[PDB]
């Protein structure tokens, strides 16, 4: 709104202030403008009672800064889209189809598309695409697979699998369920990754955020001692390595020694006999020190590592018997029997 | 139970009492009263008296009902 | 048989042990703010510096401004791509960068403030001249409470730390001397300079932590690096709440045990004020007395040293703290009674340096920490 | 017995094993014929060779040497992608941080705005003292010759408004003689009239400090009413006495043949805390009305003999001490 | 919502009493928002009385005036 | 309704490579010791000789030819996980630089080629393939499994990337991961 | 094929076996 | 191209940062139409009611305090004026050949009382 007012031969003269008043009163974190002071409505409980010298060495300073530069290194050295991918089913940064409602991550694509390089117009998904592909040509669908089965002579069998995925939208792969169900330990989480018995029941933030201040999940905050005591039972959780339980008096809380279980075997194990300082609340599930290893190194003197197995549905594992007893190499995977 | 929360603040007592009554405020608190004055209103400050048996005389006040837990609970703090 | 539990002596400075020390301020560092509802405050550091002045520190010490770090010096540690996009990156210019945003972890929980390459810059420089000034000998103890970001790793920002100017000091530190003990007493694990310095021997990282599922998760007993660098990555792992008796009879034995096995010609003292008790983040219990031991303790071996200033988001309690600590390495104990700064309204209801301790529980048991200490002390033994 | 686990590892599950049973794990520990590296850690993975290949300008050889560019280490990796677990704190400490949130926003505000008004009267009394006719021409570098180049760009573009701010500050770098007097001005009226709002903010931040901030230092007083009223009952009481109890027997048959006669010890140095919390029970009693008077003054009398007698104070000791 | 704590079994419950056998799944959220613009009109006037006589507190009898303004009178609970 | 015999000792190696990509964060070394054609022509060479029917070799060498053809056309559609599209990029940009086609049977490694045999009756499934065929090809990679079984110890090895750097799998950097999964 | 992954079911008798086996092998010929 | 952004988030990892018998459909209905009609108490749960009208006159005063009996008064009148619309509705529905009230029923219904 001609800010600078330039005279005939181009030389400045005057110019006028903008408008301060369209961001003066501006909410800062006080809730009010800077502006303004505080308002009678959150004075009332801030007060104790609401009615209706310049000897600074501080300005010093910069006379007695001197500059350094003695570094060794100075100088120089319609519809609306989905919310949710189409291929991988997570949230993020979407490219969006434009005749047709599926939202692909830029990542998702074949080929992926980078999120500076853009197309200028217009951009259709691959089955979109193959939908005015189809649309455009006269023949049916059923005559292009043809042409393209009798085209492509060399390879007969997979000629039918090569026409349909030309249609089909690229999608992230995931495992079969009949890779899944044979081994029920495996769980698939919210995101499709994986998960298995080693992995915790997610916490809700009902319990993480939504507790009181004394109590909180960590059980460091405060004096608890009923975590000595089994719920079930009743009787006290006796730590492995020390045999004791640490229960302490409420008058010396300092003599109580914090005590965890184990999430398999349930085995309580104080915080100190075990080097811990957490409690793992979350995450993976916390193993006791006294259960044997699924994965192992050993030295060759490269090396040698070993997994134990996956648990097998009950359908498809076989549990046998050795007619040998002794020096039978088994591949560390056992199970022990009761000795008659 | 008593006798040690009683225990633990009659040990501590003379160290306490000596950092009360030596508490030298700063100076330009005073000149601009930035200081708390209800504090010393409700006469609750430790000043002038033992800490341990001004601990004693706030807990019977409290016991009376005449002293409110939340003015005890500030000034034992 | 390691661990002793032994009451919080005061503090008492040496007279014998007179150090030339450096500050470096630059009076910029403070007019530079995070966000509106962001913890982390570089306006702690002016407030720190306010109370340097008014307490007539100035005249025992020399105060500089060091130059702020270019590009190129920056990727001495980082990468170029990661030190490209920080210097061109603004609030404005944030859809242009949004690859790089979720790549070097910079747009949430490691703001883009317009800025950050100059505070970045700041910090870096103030690191760097420091441990300049050490190699030259022009001092023994370089103070600068611009930097402490050490969090920031080579192509990524984390834990409010963009630039990692403690490994640039302690790069710098390398040229002129041969071994350079790094120790933290930050409340969170010093991943970032500790993952720098993991392979080699030259550098041995001392973190003295919380490890719970603390951030930055990273800081298990069992680190001791790997290569070379393997028993020179000393990890301490500490629970809430552990207050100033606690701490000593922790932090003295391992430092006194580094300094006579790992025998270094420069110490970095992270000197990190969400130790102290009241923090927005922090979960120890420690007193400005606590927080200041580790610095005058560390001040007695004589070894030239760079004193760098971390974290700390309740600004009161680290300028006191940082006012307490660099007072005690001109060996002198300032008064309990603040003088009048600029920032007076700070530090009621008393005015007064001391930071109270909270009468929280100190859950950090003798056993617990004689266990890590004797793990600690064994892992020590391959360090001669 | 597979070749599977090495000699270490089991000598290490076998000491988690039967660690207190020293004599067995002794048995084992040689009965077996152990002699007293790559220990990596949980937290660091290592990085393949084509990662490690990134350029860093400034490095030269001991800085290559020096750093670590292999093993790296992430919050997500060492949360299992799970996340963190913040420490909880009072209301009175989140009100606390909200006052200090508010203080930084204030003086965060002033003190830039403070400075810009530095480097502007600095340059405003450079300008003054010069006559007009190389007045039109005189520009102004970027950062004004200020260590800084972005905090007058802050303060401007707060300030005024937000389109308008680019061109003022263009404006201040071409044509300074007119823009800088006005901007100064500006600057020192929003300057005072924020340090006045400040001033009368600050009242009520130190007023509310007062109110909050001892409470807010007090952790375990807050919740000690409630844990007192849980903890303090018959039930805890039982279960300290029985949890010693238990602990003595499980290890009495490990050692210690001489088994203690007693499971809590208490210590009573002074006598004088026995008259003070006697004057607190009369107090109660005086004050109580859910009690009849024969009972209040048969609980009196059961409260200075079971004193008297239990220990070895006399009752004219208590009489004349109460 | 607040107004979402008006639930819908409880819609149910007030269509039973009105002898209504089967509800719309959309008349649930249609009953809140005329709930709401009703109370919104009591209250209002509820309010109007409240700020007349410089009480600072709403009364019963406060609401049984507003009410009685608007043309549905209550017995049982003053006036 | 299409159903195929895969060993549970593949099916384990199946359900390991899920865990190594989406729960430890691990992408594979590309391009591999052992690539896909790799596998596929020296299953050729071995079971060729097994039996003198010209017809079966003719039929054989269709079935590799067309799971080479199917395995280029398919794995950027729907063969790798979201972690991995990020290489899958990156190789696409390399290959592009030097003005050669990307061509997934000398890059990827034989893990690949089982996701697409685990994957593949959902495939047959889905496009108008008669009886015959469907049964003929589902026989073929049957025993091309069990083919797999015999030589599973060279090319599904358990090696820790932490370790050696001849592992099957890498680590991954947090740049690649906020890319990956961040975008 | 279900018989690659097969669980060996060991008794305790045959494991002490075994480790009192292959320890007094391992024993005697370091030694 | 058009895009859009969902994860609303400039960074990944946000967590890890340092910031049998059965009746047939309508017998039970009839059944406790007859209990909710027999009956006469109070059918909106009160806390959620009062809370209704704490956010609602906020608007009109802040800091309003309501005497108990008012909010009493208030789930009085409320519940006699939804189970008169709700008659009403009933019948606005059965005139159209059916049993089920539906939203359009009661915008009707409000018209002819005039409500509208
Ligand atoms: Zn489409
Ligand atoms: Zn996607
Ligand atoms: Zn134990
Ligand atoms: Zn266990
Ligand atoms: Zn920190």
């Amino acid at each position: 709104k001609e800010l600078l007012e330039k005279d005939s031969k181009g030389n400045i003269i005057k110019l006028n202030e903008p408008s301060t008043i369209s961001e003066d009163s501006k909410v800062s974190v006080t809730g009010l403008p800077l502006n303004k002071g505080p308002s009678e409505k959150i004075k009332r409980e801030s007060l104790w009672n609401y009615r209706k010298r310049n000897d600074l060495k501080t300005f010093l300073t910069e006379n007695m800064t001197e500059e350094s530069n003695i570094r060794s290194t100075i100088g120089w050295n319609d519809f609306e889209n989905e919310d949710f991918c189409s291929a991988c089913n997570q949230s993020g940064s979407f490219l969006c189809c434009d005749t047709c409602p599926k939202s692909f991550h830029f990542l998702c694509l074949d080929p992926p598309i980078d999120p500076n390089n853009l197309p200028k117009g217009d951009w259709h998904c691959n089955e979109c695409k193959f939908k005015i592909f189809i649309n455009n040509s006269m023949a049916t669908l059923k005559k292009i697979e043809s042409n393209f089965i009798k085209q492509n002579n060399n390879v007969k069998i997979f000629a039918k699998l090569l026409f349909n995925i030309d249609s089909h939208n690229p999608k992230q792969f995931q495992l079969p369920n009949y890779i899944k169900e044979t081994f029920p330990a495996v769980k698939t989480g919210s995101r499709g990754q994986y998960s298995d018995e080693n992995d915790k029941i997610p916490l809700t933030d009902r319990q993480l955020f939504n507790t009181s201040y004394g109590q909180s999940i960590t059980k460091l905050d405060s004096y608890n001692p009923d975590t000595h005591i089994d719920s079930n039972s009743g009787k006290f959780l006796i730590c492995y390595k020390c045999n004791q339980t640490r229960l302490g008096s409420w008058s010396h809380p300092e003599n109580s020694r914090l005590i965890m279980t184990c999430d398999y075997c349930q085995t309580p194990w104080h915080l100190d006999c075990v080097p811990r300082a957490s409690f793992k609340n979350l995450g993976s599930k916390w193993k006791c020190p006294l259960h044997s290893p699924t994965k192992v190194y050993k030295k060759i003197h490269n090396y040698k590592v070993w997994k134990k197995q996956r648990l097998i549905n009950k359908k498809n594992q076989l549990y046998y018997e050795p007619l040998q007893k002794i020096g039978y190499q088994n591949n560390g995977n056992i199970q022990i029997i009761p000795t008659t | 139970t008593i006798y040690e929360r009683l225990l633990e603040i009659k040990q501590m007592n003379e160290r306490v009492t000596k950092e009360i009554n030596t508490r030298s405020t700063v100076t330009f608190a005073k000149d601009l009263d930035l200081l708390s004055s209800q504090l010393s209103e409700m006469g609750l400050d430790f000043v002038g008296e033992d800490a341990y048996k001004q601990v004693l005389r706030l807990s019977r006040r409290l016991i009376n009902g005449d002293l409110e837990h939340q003015w005890f609970e500030e000034s034992l703090r | 048989m390691v661990y002793e539990a032994t009451p919080f002596d005061p503090i008492t400075v040496k007279p014998s042990d007179k150090r030339r020390v450096a500050y470096f301020y630059d009076a910029d560092v403070g007019n530079y703010a995070y966000g509106a509802g962001h913890p982390m405050k570089p306006h702690r550091i002016r407030m720190a510096h306010s109370l340097i002045m008014n307490y007539g520190l100035y005249k025992k010490m020399e105060i500089y401004r060091a130059k702020p770090a270019t590009k190129q010096e920056m990727c001495q540690f980082h990468t170029d791509e990661y030190i490209d996009f920080l210097s061109r990156v603004t609030p404005d210019n944030l859809e242009m960068f949004k690859r790089e945003s979720v790549k070097f972890n910079v747009g949430d929980d490691c703001p883009v403030f317009d800025g950050l390459y100059e505070y970045c810059s700041i910090s870096g420089g103030g690191s760097m001249e420091g441990a300049a000034r050490l190699n030259r000998g022009k001092c023994d103890v370089a103070v600068n409470y611009a930097g402490g970001l050490h969090h920031a790793k080579k192509s990524e920002a984390s834990g409010f730390c963009y630039l990692n100017d403690i490994v640039l000091g302690i790069i710098e530190l390398l040229r002129y001397h041969p071994r350079v003990l790094y120790i933290d007493i930050d409340v969170h694990h010093g991943d970032g300079v500790e993952e720098a310095f993991y392979t080699t021997d030259r550098v041995m990282t001392c973190s003295f932590h919380k490890y719970g599922e603390f951030f930055p998760g990273t800081g298990e007993l069992r680190d001791i690096g790997v290569g070379a660098g393997k028993n020179y990555a000393v990890n301490v792992p500490l629970r809430d709440g552990i207050d100033d008796a606690t701490y000593r009879s922790v932090f003295e034995p391992v430092i006194k045990k580094i300094m006579e096995w790992y025998q270094p010609s420069a110490v970095v003292l992270q000197c990190g004020g969400d130790s102290l008790s009241g923090d927005r983040l922090g979960c120890f219990n420690l007193s400005m007395e606590g927080h200041a031991n580790c610095v005058n303790y560390v001040k007695s071996f004589g070894i030239p040293m760079m004193v760098v200033g971390g974290g700390g988001y309740t600004m009161r309690n680290v300028a006191r703290t940082w006012c307490f600590e660099t007072g005690l390495l001109n060996n002198v104990v300032l008064d309990k009674d603040l003088p009048y700064n600029e920032y007076y309204e700070y530090y009621g209801p008393d005015y007064k340096l001391s930071v109270r301790p909270s009468n929280m529980f100190n859950v950090n048991t003798p056993e617990y920490l004689d266990k890590v200490m004797t793990n600690i002390f064994a892992n020590l033994e391959n360090t001669k | 017995s597979q070749d599977i686990l090495d000699l270490d590892d089991l000598v290490e599950k076998v000491d988690f094993y039967l660690g207190s049973n020293k004599e067995l794990f002794t048995w084992f520990k040689n009965f077996v014929g152990y002699q007293e590296c790559e220990a990596f850690g949980p937290s660091y993975k290592r990085l393949p060779k084509s990662d490690t290949f990134m350029p860093c300008s400034g490095r030269d050889d001991m800085c290559w040497e020096v750093l670590n560019d292999e093993w790296v280490g992430h919050p997500v990796w060492a949360s299992e992608d799970s996340g963190f677990i913040a420490h909880r704190k009072n209301q009175y400490e989140e009100t606390l941080f909200k006052i200090e949130e508010e203080r930084h926003e204030y003086d965060f505000y002033i003190e830039s705005n403070l400075r810009t008004i530095q480097c502007l009267e600095t340059i405003v009394n450079k300008i003054e003292n010069m006559t007009e006719n190389e007045k039109a021409n005189f520009k102004l570098p970027p950062g004004l010759g200020h260590t800084s180049m972005t905090i007058y760009k802050k303060v401007i573009r707060k300030v005024y408004d937000k389109e308008r701010g680019f061109e003022i500050i263009d404006a201040l770098h071409e044509h300074p003689a007119v823009t800088a007097p006005v901007v100064l001005k500006r600057l020192k009226q929003k300057d005072e009239e924020w340090r006045r709002a400040q001033r009368e903010w600050n009242k009520v931040w130190r007023e509310l400090e007062q109110k909050v901030f001892f409470k807010s230092l007090d952790h375990l007083g807050l919740t000690f009413k409630q844990a007192d009223k849980k903890l303090l009952t018959t039930k805890q009481l039982i279960s300290e006495i029985s949890s010693i109890k238990v602990d003595q027997t499980n290890k009495k048959i490990h050692w210690l043949t001489p088994k203690p006669k007693s499971q809590l010890d208490f210590d009573f140095p002074d006598k004088n805390i026995f008259y003070d919390i006697l004057c607190l029970a009369d107090t109660f009693i005086t004050h109580t009305t859910a009690y009849s008077n024969p009972d209040k003054e048969r609980l009196k009398d059961l409260l200075k003999y079971f004193i008297s007698l239990f220990f070895s104070i006399s009752f004219e000791k208590i009489e004349e001490s109460l | 919502d607040n107004i979402q704590g008006i639930t819908k079994p409880a819609i149910r419950r007030l269509a039973r009493r009105g002898g209504v056998k089967r509800i719309s799944g959309l008349i649930y959220e249609e009953t809140r928002g005329v709930l709401k613009v009703f109370l919104e009109n009591v209250i209002r006037d509820a309010v109007t009385y409240t700020e007349h006589a410089k009480r600072k507190t709403v009364t019963a009898m406060d609401v049984v005036y507003a009410l009685k303004r608007q043309g549905r009178t209550l017995y049982g609970f003053g006036g | 309704k299409i159903s195929l015999q895969i060993p549970i000792k593949l099916k384990s190696v199946l359900v390991d490579d899920w865990e190594y990509v989406t729960k430890d964060k691990k992408i594979c070394r590309l391009p591999a010791d052992v690539t896909v054609e790799m596998v596929l022509n020296k299953y050729e060479h071995e079971v060729s000789q097994e039996l003198e029917s010209p017809g079966s070799q003719s039929q054989l060498s269709e079935y590799c030819a067309g799971l080479k053809l199917y395995f280029d056309k398919c794995l950027g559609n729907m063969l790798l996980y979201r972690l991995e599209r990020l290489q899958y990029d990156e190789l696409l940009k390399k290959s592009s630089k030097d003005q050669k086609p990307l061509v997934p049977i000398r890059i990827y490694g034989a893990i690949h080629l089982l996701r697409l045999i685990s994957v593949l009756p959902e495939l047959i499934s889905s496009t108008t393939m008669d009886l015959q065929s469907c049964q003929l090809l589902i026989k073929q990679t049957e025993d091309f499994l069990v083919w797999l079984l015999m030589h599973v110890d060279e090319y599904f090895n358990d090696k820790d990337p932490n370790r050696s750097d001849d592992a099957l799998y890498v680590n991954t950097s947090s740049q690649y991961e906020g890319v990956a999964l961040g975008m | 094929f279900n018989q690659d992954f097969k669980i060996t079911q060991i008794d305790e008798n045959s494991i002490k076996y075994d480790f009192f086996d292959k320890i007094y092998k391992s024993k005697m010929v370091q030694k | 191209a058009r895009t859009k952004q969902t994860a609303r988030k400039s960074t990944g990892g946000k967590a890890p940062r340092k910031q049998p018998h059965r009746y047939r459909p309508g017998t039970v209905a009839l059944r406790e139409i007859r209990r909710y009609q027999k009956s006469t108490e109070l059918l909106i749960r009160k806390l959620p009611f009062q809370r209704l009208v704490r956010e609602i006159a906020q608007d009109f005063k802040t800091d309003l305090r309501f005497q108990s009996s008012a909010v009493m008064a208030l789930q009085e009148a409320s519940e006699a004026y939804l189970v008169a619309l709700f008659e009403d509705t009933n019948l606005a529905a059965i005139h159209a050949k059916r049993v089920t009230i539906m939203p359009k029923d009661i915008q009707l219904a409000r018209r002819i009382r005039g409500e509208r």
